């Protein structure tokens, strides 16, 4: 999930936008 | 800003700034 992709590992804009509505 | 380890409130604020008026969903347990 988002914690695995952005917290435990380095986040990116590509991944963050996957969570916008 | 975006290219780093973002956890907790820090991650929540990043989503807020990036998504803007589209909003977003935060599911830490998934």
């Amino acid at each position: 999930g988002i914690v695995e992709q952005c917290c435990t590992s380095i986040c990116s804009l590509y991944q963050l936008e996957n969570y916008c509505n | 800003f975006v290219n780093q380890h973002l956890c907790g409130s820090h991650l929540v604020e990043a989503l807020y700034l990036v998504c803007g008026e589209r909003g977003f969903f935060y599911t830490p347990k998934a």
